[PDB]
RNA sequence: UGAAGAGUUUGAUCAUGGCUCAGAUUGAACGCUGGCGGCAGGCCUAACACAUGCAAGUCGAACGGUCCGGAAGAAGCUUUCUUUUGGACAGUGGCGGACGGGUGAGUAAUGUCUGGGAAACUGCCUGAUGGAGGGGGAUAACUACUGGAAACGGUAGCUAAUACCGCAUAACGUCGCAAGACCAAAGAGGUUUUCUUGCCAUCGGAUGUGCCCAGAUGGGAUUAGCUAGUAGGUGGGGUAACGGCUCACCUAGGCGACGAUCCCUAGCUGGUCUGAGAGGAUGACCAGCCACACUGGAACUGAGACACGGUCCAGACUCCUACGGGAGGCAGCAGUGGGGAAUAUUGCACAAUGGGCGCAAGCCUGAUGCAGCCAUGCCGCGUGUAUGAAGAAGGCCUUCGGGUUGUAAAGUACUUUCGCGGGGAGGAAGGGAGCGACGAGCUCAUUGACGUUACCCGCGAAGUAGCACCGGCUAACUCCGUGCCAGCAGCCGCGGUAAUACGGAGGGUGCAAGCGUUAAUCGGAAUUACUGGGCGUAAAGCGCACGCAGGCGGUUUGUUAAGUCAGAUGUGAAAUCCC
């Protein structure tokens, strides 16, 4: 976070997929982000589906992914272009998903 | 200019003025030179409304200490 | 103020430098520490010489560096 | 009021004290010059025209106390010498 | 009256070691979840750029006109016009803007902190002494004319003061020698021969400051020799004053491992938080000090600003413009836009308290006193409180026996919200008027919230509710689906047909809008350990000799007694820490 700030914005450079380590196997969704801090780190994309393109621009939280060595940050869904998960009945507090009527 | 006015301890539902001799420059509730008594507008806390302590102020009076209009009234009441 | 020191130099005229030393405890450890200071005392009579442990008292600043003057000589010599 | 009035006076004010000190350094040098030459009479007489003028400047905010007494002491100290 | 940590390196154990977890705080926020009420609080990100309004005036007991208002005249009425008078705007004249308010960039330095010293100053105010005689001179307003689009400016004429200047008296003060000479000063107003306001000179007081000194004040030497006015002397210049502060001459020193110089960072402090203490971190609200207002530099006038609404010069920007030339700069209040995860009414008002000016009347005062928006926090009520059937439904859990939610899951009443009506606080009384010399003092009246909130009284409807989590640490369970499949995970791990850690459902725990979560600060770590530690094998003794500084060092006596110790006194910044 550099300035030790809770959150930091950044423009995505590429929204590619990565595979877990030895004990796991899947297609975890990540994306390189150029935070305003001047650093280009990779953040994980929580949820079963996102809508992040090339000019996504999403706020970074900060969390290490035991599966993906390097991804020490998590994306905050529900802020900016990062649309919250759809039909999220459970984790709405996270991923940012308004309670259906 | 050394003046003798009232120092408002003023608090939500607690009006108490402290007739003190201090410099005119200093704030109303700043560092004072020496207290000579007190004043209770409502006189509810204690029966003794005010305690001028004549002899005390009698010293500053003439030393160059001037008393305000309001305080003068309380002081005159002795 | 009276200070005691040594005459480590008598090169200048009417001006002698006295090396005063003191012992103070460390603000943290507390152990005694040695600290000295050079003071240019006045000596119009050029009486005091090198090796003389004289007394120093505060007087009218004869100059910018000299604000002290010779009072009395404790001993005779100890280079 | 007119913030300019206080501006013009201050400027013209310096113009005054400027001429006053002029007479000072003009006659003070004259006295010293006379003393240096040896002329006693003409000198002292010229000294009695510098003492007042410098004292009069003290009456106002021209030379003030201190600096005024200084010049008087120095002048009289430079005349009793070369004389 | 003061001290209980845990998880993770092994197949297992001990030792070492780093990381990590719950605590308090922060001028916040995003994600999803909303009722109310008191109190408190709000751009911690771009000193980024800013629309609009506001942020200092006040005096006619200084002087001529205009505007507004009243009264009395010449007149039969009207027009017109005359005199007197109140307020004030324009001008002239006096005082004030360097107080208050905002911000923290810059800054390591007696800048600040603590105690002293003196080569000093101090408007208004207070005490004491003395005095105020005669005279002369100048510039506006106004009047006339001309130039310009405007700002604004040029010329000619008249004129006054508590505006300037020359001479006396000297209480005194200053200067040489030693124990002599020189140098001051404006009235006005009235209940006017009596006071009031003010002035000139001197001493002192009060208060506020300039300057100097001892000690203390972050990180790095992969920053070490550095320095020419640079160190000292004489004389001079300069200033309110000491000082190479500045100049000439002479001398040639001065400083450094008790680390100068250089570089980096940060307003500082009191304090705040934490801790048994020591100590660590921080210093945001409030109080003191310092520094800074378009960027940079400088000077003047003054008691004091080298001075936001003062001035001069350099640079950039925005706006106006018949482009000739001008007007500004909210890191002042509110507010806008941008940025950002993000932080509000371009609201109301002066009576109170306090401040500036005035004799007073009185005027000014978004300083401030309140309201509004946002649960951001805290206090008495988030998803309810109390009441309630051996309990026939529904939601939840289940060993399918049962159990649980038990206003019913219906209702009803509620703490009593909300809402409506009335009264309406100060937790402060004057201004004014009457008595008194509109002085002291006494008496009386008006004005209530801030150009109506709080609280009290009356009336009165029940009047939303959701999120996180349930393998262990973490308090809280199984069935079904899927099946190393999909997925969970801070660490140890779990899932290959019984998975409480995957998705769903019933049930349960937490929060009771907080609780979780994210970020930031402190200790536990006796893992720098002064109190609390180690170096044969775990990280760790220099290969040896010798030797400088330094540290330490036998015994006896005397003086000094600087260190050390003791009594008294001054300061102990204030605030706080502690009680």
């Amino acid at each position: 976070a550099l300035e030790a700030c809770p959150q930091k914005r950044g423009v995505c450079t590429r929204v590619y997929t990565t595979t877990p380590k030895k004990p796991n196997s899947a297609l975890r969704k990540v994306c390189r982000v150029r935070l305003t801090n001047g650093f280009e780190v990779t953040s994980y994309i929580g949820g079963e589906g996102h809508n992040l393109q090339e000019h996504s621009v999403i706020l970074i939280r900060g969390g290490r992914v035991k599966d993906l060595p390097g991804v020490r940050y998590h994306t905050v869904r529900g802020a900016l272009d990062c649309s919250g998960v759809k039909d999220r009945k459970q984790a709405r507090s996270k991923y940012g998903v308004k309670r259906p009527k | 200019m050394v003046t003798i006015r009232l120092a408002r301890h003023g608090a939500k539902k607690r009006p108490f003025y402290q007739v003190v001799v201090a410099d005119s420059r200093n704030a109303r509730n700043g560092r004072f030179i020496e207290r000579v008594g007190f004043f209770n507008p409502i006189a509810s806390e204690k029966e003794e409304g005010t305690r001028l302590d004549l002899d005390r102020i009698a010293h500053w009076v003439g030393q160059g200490a001037t008393i305000s209009d309001r305080v003068a009234a309380l002081i005159k009441e002795v | 103020r009276t200070l005691q020191g040594r005459v480590v130099s008598d090169k200048m005229e009417k001006s002698i430098v006295v090396a005063i030393e003191r012992f103070v405890k460390h603000p943290i450890y507390g152990k005694f520490i040695k600290r000295t200071t050079k003071l240019h005392v006045h000596d119009e009579n050029n009486e005091c010489g090198i090796g003389d442990v004289v007394e120093i008292r505060e007087c009218r600043p004869l100059s910018k560096t000299k604000s002290w003057t010779l009072v009395r000589v404790v001993e005779k010599a100890v280079l | 009021k007119s913030a300019k009035k206080r501006a013009i006076q201050s400027e013209k004010a310096r113009k005054h004290n400027a001429s006053r000190r002029s007479m000072m350094r003009t006659f003070i040098k004259k006295v010293y010059a006379a003393i240096e030459a040896g002329d006693k009479a003409a000198a002292q007489k010229a000294f009695n025209e510098m003492q007042p003028i410098v004292d009069r400047q003290a009456a106002k905010g021209l030379i003030h106390k201190n600096k005024a007494a200084r010049h008087k002491a120095n002048l009289t100290a430079q005349i009793n010498k070369l004389a």
